[PDB]
């Protein structure tokens, strides 16, 4: 049971760069790369006593990549695996998908090939990218397309970072987002949205860190990814692998967009006071005050929910709490799924990172659900796309690169078709 | 531009309230005394064994 | 310890999925098998 | 005997409260004395000025 | 948290504020260099109301000095606690209005107000949640009254939901500095009654009377008068800066004192005030402070409150006191002299306690009375205004600048019907 | 069996500052939070060696709240449980009911929700407020209203603090009182009046403290609260829970306004000298010189009475004493009931607080009755509300906040209707 993780863009490689710090800490690997079976899903033992990760950071601008190449984890990552171009796509989907991808994707994929050939029981892929940028959006889509034509049958977990409604750092990210989804629909099997404002409000409210840099965000996102793969890495009382989300969370081949949530995100002082039990963290995983996407699930209806439990959890009280949730009437399910849940329990508790702000708690919950609020989000991005496109603003950069108006109109109607699908499914 | 003066500036302005309530990465500390064991050796929350 | 030498653990002296430095220099296979020590490379891996 | 121990505790806490009140009122009177002597110095320096 | 922005206009306003920031800084224990050196940790908790953190323990006040002649600025930087103001808050003209309300409202304002508005707007959004503004100025001078008055109008226009204090001195004929006093006071009051939330009326005549009788001072320079007004302003905002057994901020004091939206001219007093000779021959009890509060020779207006009725009244106490004595003292003073209070409002007295006394005293008090004896002073001014306007004396230095005659008629009518409605409620 | 206590306003959390000081000394809990099952109704035991109360302090101004945060009980109260707004309501009902409540009440209710879900056998709520102020009256009514919507059937003990007739500190308290009652009628189940002037008289007469502050008042208020929950906390010969006042003291759904009293309020030198028995304290609890509300029940006729007994008391003599009360003719009962009492006996004597002015007493009484003198109090306040509203005084403040004259008129007539109800039932 082995899974490889590729990182596309400047956001993706900063996230996984927090992830791999978490992984080496969870498996007791000092950053030089040697130990002082459970690891084998990430680190492949090779060379001399070296556990080198199954991962490739790939990006066009060398600033952040060589930053990694000089950082603390110089000796961890295989040198060949960090692919770095010479010049950026510069927040331009056409530039990342047609100009520069055409030289970079073949090298990326035929690395991927020899990583998969070293692999034996490959479970699937998982990608890290933010669709607002240029490289993570453009050549990411090109990479997923050629990976799908390479394997197809293997499940691909896409942990994307969408732009927030009001807090935003670019101008053309509506164009990048729309063009990124148009391929994320028919290539990714399971795609998890995580914007930045939701994490901002979490870090402000629960973790009471008020000037949060990007690491605090990346740190707790790494906690979420580690939490939903701990079932593969460690034996639990009730384990679920990466193929389960494929079956149990995707009721229709085009409705695959999953809100994430985590609990308890609690500091050291708030831990010494709250009593940490199972019923209240199950409650805490359901209010929009602890979701990783700024959306209102009260306006939506759930399709299917999944609950990962880590640490000291017995099946009795998780069944009890889930009973309480289903008997509450504040939140509601669709008329299709009376069995709207899927629980999972693992033994190993979540670990602490020194310098991080999360205390060592006995247990934790990672909720991954499916709803119609995501359908509200896509319409929100669709409106602000149409406004800028009505004046043909910024279009000349894409046309100058080599793209045209055809795919703009057809990607627009594709999101309109997705909207009509969500409105048809919700009824 | 020197480690010393750079550190003495912060040692001086540590008396500020915002300097204690907005530690860029740390977060608000509250200065509460813990019972010497909940930070490192024992984890927080109620404990009933499963294993 | 240094990067230029191998970082191998003392138990996984010589194995198949792992090795970059010679476990033992100048030890013949037939010599070792006659001494009845089990062939190091044949040990299994998960 | 539990009753006896309790009223012992009561007497102890009584003495503690008395000591705290005494030290506080003393600090207050000291602050007053310093402000008064400052006033007196301001009163004398103006007379020096007129002379 | 709750924030107070300070604004000082004119020469009087500037020197009042100089003594004010001296006293407040001495309360919070910050040295004239600008660094904390106090003793108790109660002082650190509520200094954001009056200061901002600059660099290495540097707390700069949240004040804006404003005038039209450099001499006042020099006198500001000369004294101690003059190196603590931010020099960018020294927004400051160059020509000088000079006892001309028209100059201070149309000629020089048209180019100083844009800059003072920029600095006050930057100082307003610099904090999170404003409590209100606090303006110390005069009603006789030109650059103080007129300029401050338009600033009040601009501020109330931009920030309508914020409170607003105006410590304004009024001219009196016994101590009368200039000649156009009623020409400036009448117009400024006409604008205050429609713009300001409430005003604390002060005057120099009553202050000279206090320093003569009670303080028994020989040479009452302006330092002590500004020292008394500063002690008053510290007493009125003590509730924000220090915890208490019964808190009363500016807004609740306003809602307790103002029954009708045009009845917001208060007279103020302060307690205790005793001479140096008789300073240790007295006791410190709540009755002792109350008899000095409700004394008529302790009000800071030239308006004997026993010549009319009170509408409402408030008393802010500082020090470790017994609230039962506080309430029964207020009830005794209310039940004894029942004619001095209005009948259709029961319990005309609001009270509040704070546990931190001013530096030097064990127990102090601040009285704020909304009486109807103020119409005496406003009639005292309006009768001088009609005497001059009857034959247009001094009128052309205003007329030739943009001001017209209907403005003076309007100020007459607004002053006249205001004192009519004070008389009506009497 | 658990009961949670919420404190609203400046007076509320100062009462709490005395109540929790009393509870911790009762159950032997140091202020740092740990002992060196009777506590289970007030403190939930998190983790290991830590009990955290079932309370929420709330206010709009942060002055008194962070005085608590920096006081001696920093560790005892959960950091999140203390709730503080940004700016005060400023003695303004409309401001504290429509302008700032709309921001604070959601956070408060979404906090008490997770406190209740922590709880298991919730008996009810008990609220602490004063109606003279702005914060206590306005969002106190708003919070009670939405609590009645959320739970409804659970009992709510309201220990309100009404303004005294002649001794008073505010000016617009008649407006705030009337407007607070108008919703206190149909929201509270059991409402107990506490007036400051009567407590000043008690401290002057019995405790002989000629200079009392608010600390002493809140100390013996905590004594009263502790005395009527001691039945829930400890077992006695004849115990009585929180649901019994609901039945035994409220004869009609809109007549629930209980006088309270306490005996013996005795200093340190008057105990070691008076010979204390049950007959004399049963007497002394009935004189108007020892009630907690300045009114003359000689003018009124009792509807029902409840007698809490703590300490060394047997059921025989308490029965003999209540017989003497029933046979005395200086007080009279209503004909609408021949059985006018409900006794209650608990074993544990009332504890003493360090620095407190009361002595170690063997036995004590807490009387909670219901009469028509309260109907006299409401008319007395109604008079001085008419006086100020006849001249339209202070109205512009409330109308500026967004209200009208309709609620003044209807609250006025609602109090008149209630006046009709007392004079009708008294017949
Ligand atoms: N969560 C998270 N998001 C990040 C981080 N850094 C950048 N982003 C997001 O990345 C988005 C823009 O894409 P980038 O990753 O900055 O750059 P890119 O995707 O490589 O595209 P190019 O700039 O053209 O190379 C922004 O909207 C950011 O929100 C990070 O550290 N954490
Ligand atoms: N018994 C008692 N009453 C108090 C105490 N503190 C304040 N009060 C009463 O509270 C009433 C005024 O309301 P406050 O509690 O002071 O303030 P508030 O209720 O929060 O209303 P705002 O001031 O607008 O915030 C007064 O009539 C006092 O009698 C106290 O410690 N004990
Ligand atoms: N209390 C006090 N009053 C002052 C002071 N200086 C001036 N005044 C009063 O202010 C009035 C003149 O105001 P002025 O300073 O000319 O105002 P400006 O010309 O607008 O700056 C006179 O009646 C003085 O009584 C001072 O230092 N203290
Ligand atoms: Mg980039
Ligand atoms: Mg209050």
């Amino acid at each position: 049971r082995e899974v490889i993780s590729i990182h596309i863009g400047q956001a993706g490689i900063q996230v996984g760069n927090a992830c791999w710090e978490l992984y080496c800490l969870e498996h007791g690997i000092q950053p030089d790369g040697q130990m002082p079976d459970a690891f084998n899903t990430f680190f492949s033992e090779t060379g001399a006593g070296k556990h080198v990760p199954r991962c490739i950071f790939l990006d066009l601008e060398p600033t952040v990549v060589d930053e990694v190449r000089t950082g603390t984890y110089r000796q961890l990552f295989h040198p060949e695996q960090l692919i770095s171009g010479k010049e950026d796509a510069a927040n331009n989907f056409a530039r990342g998908h047609y100009t520069i991808g055409k030289e970079i994707v073949d090298l990326a994929l035929d690395r991927i090939r020899k990583l998969a050939d070293n692999c034996t029981g490959l479970q699937g892929f998982l990608v890290f990218n933010a669709v607002g940028g240029g490289t993570g959006s453009g050549l990411g889509s090109l990479l997923l397309e050629r990976l799908s034509v390479d394997y197809g049958k293997k499940s691909k977990l896409g942990f994307t970072v969408y732009p927030s409604p009001q807090v935003s750092t670019a101008v053309v990210e509506p164009y990048n987002s729309v063009l990124s989804t148009h391929s994320l629909l028919e290539h990714t099997d399971v795609a998890v949205m995580l914007d930045n404002e939701a994490i901002y409000d979490i870090c402000r409210r629960s973790l009471d860190i008020e000037r949060p840099t990007y690491t605090n965000l990346n740190r707790l996102i790494a906690q979420v990814i580690s939490s939903l793969t701990a079932s593969l890495r460690f034996d639990g009382a009730l384990n679920v692998d990466i193929t389960e989300f494929q079956t149990n969370l995707v009721p229709y081949p085009r409705i695959h967009f999953m809100l994430s949530s985590y609990a308890p995100i609690i500091s050291a002082e708030k831990a010494y006071h709250e009593q940490l039990s199972v019923a209240e963290i199950t409650n805490a995983a359901f209010e929009p005050a602890s979701m990783m996407v700024k959306c209102d699930p009260r306006h939506g209806k759930y399709m299917a929910c999944c609950l990962m439990y880590r640490g000291d959890v017995v099946p009795k009280d998780v069944n009890a709490s889930v009973a309480t949730i289903k008997t509450k009437r504040t939140i509601q399910f669709v008329d299709w799924c009376p069995t709207g849940f899927k629980c999972g329990i693992n033994y190993q508790p979540p670990t602490v990172v020194p310098g991080g702000d999360l205390a060592k708690v006995q247990r934790a919950v990672c909720m991954i659900s499916n709803s119609t609020a995501i359908g509200e989000i896509f319409s929100r991005l669709d409106h602000k796309f149409d406004l800028m496109y009505a004046k043909r603003a910024f279009v000349h950069w894409y046309v100058g690169e080599g793209m045209e108006e055809g795919e703009f109109s057809e990607a627009r109607e594709d999101l309109a078709a997705l909207e009509k699908d969500f409105e048809e499914v919700g009824a | 531009d020197s480690e010393l003066a750079r550190w003495k500036l912060e040692q001086a302005e540590g008396v500020y309230a915002s300097a204690q309530r907005e530690p860029l990465g740390a977060g608000y500390v509250r200065g509460h005394r813990l019972p010497e064991g909940l930070g490192s050796e024992r984890p927080f929350g109620v404990t009933y064994d499963a294993r | 310890p240094t990067p230029w030498m191998d970082h191998t653990a003392p138990t996984a002296r010589g194995r198949f999925w792992v090795g970059t430095a010679p476990h033992v220099a100048h030890d013949t296979i037939t010599h070792s098998t006659l001494r009845s020590e089990p062939l190091e490379f044949q040990q299994r891996c998960p | 005997e539990i009753a006896d121990r309790m009223y012992e505790k009561v007497k102890r806490e009584m003495e503690a409260e008395m000591a705290r009140r005494e030290e506080e009122e003393e600090l207050i009177n000291m602050l007053r004395q310093e402000e008064l002597e400052a006033k007196r110095r301001q009163e004398d320096e103006d007379r020096k000025r007129k002379a | 948290m709750r924030e107070i922005v300070h604004i000082q206009g004119g020469q009087c306003g500037n020197q009042i504020g100089a003594k004010f920031w001296e006293v407040v800084s001495d309360e919070h224990g910050i040295d004239p260099t600008g660094t904390y050196h106090g003793d108790s940790d109660l002082q650190l908790e509520r200094i954001n109301v009056y200061f901002n953190e600059a660099t290495g323990g540097r707390y700069v006040p949240r004040a804006i000095l404003m005038d039209l002649e450099p001499g006042t600025m020099d006198s500001v930087r000369s004294g101690p606690y003059g190196q603590i103001f931010r020099p960018d808050n020294f927004v400051f003209g160059q020509t000088g209005a000079g006892n001309n309300w028209a100059k201070g409202h149309y000629t020089e304002g048209a180019e100083l107000i844009d800059s003072v508005l920029d600095v006050v707007r930057k100082e307003a959004e610099s904090c999170d949640c404003l409590q209100g503004f606090q303006v110390c100025h005069s009603l006789g001078g030109g650059t103080g009254s007129g300029m401050g008055t338009l600033l009040i109008s601009k501020i109330r226009e931009e920030y309508p939901d914020r409170m607003m204090l105006t410590f304004s001195v009024v001219p009196s004929p016994k101590v009368s500095d200039t000649v156009v006093e009623p020409y400036n006071a009448t117009l400024s009051v006409h604008q205050l009654v429609e713009n300001a939330d409430e005003c604390m009326v002060l005057d120099n005549e009553a202050l000279y009377d206090i320093c003569f009788r009670t303080l028994k001072l020989t040479t009452p320079t302006f330092g002590d008068l500004n020292h008394l007004i500063s002690a008053v302003m510290s007493g009125i905002t003590c509730c924000l800066r220090f915890p208490g057994q019964l808190n009363a901020d500016l807004r609740k004091l306003a809602v307790n004192l103002i029954p009708f939206p045009r009845l917001h001219f208060f007279m103020v007093g302060f307690t205790p005030l005793t001479s140096r000779g008789s300073q240790q021959y007295r006791a410190l009890t709540v009755p002792e402070l109350t008899q000095q509060m409700w004394d008529a020779k302790n009000m800071m207006c030239a308006a004997d409150p026993r010549h009319g009725r009170y509408l409402t009244a408030s008393a802010l106490f500082r020090g470790r006191m017994s609230t039962k004595e506080v309430d029964e003292q207020m009830l005794n003073v209310q039940n004894k002299n029942s004619s001095y209070f209005v009948e259709w409002i029961p319990n005309n007295v609001k009270s509040s306690v704070c546990d931190i006394p001013p530096k030097g005293l064990k127990m102090s008090a601040t009285f704020i009375g909304n009486s109807t004896a103020i119409q005496e002073m406003f009639k005292r001014v309006s009768e001088q205004f009609t005497a001059m306007f009857r034959r247009k004396a001094f009128l052309h230095w205003y007329t030739g600048e943009g001001m017209d005659e209907m403005e003076f008629t309007e100020a007459e009518s607004n002053m006249n019907d205001l004192v009519s409605e004070y008389q009506q409620y009497q």
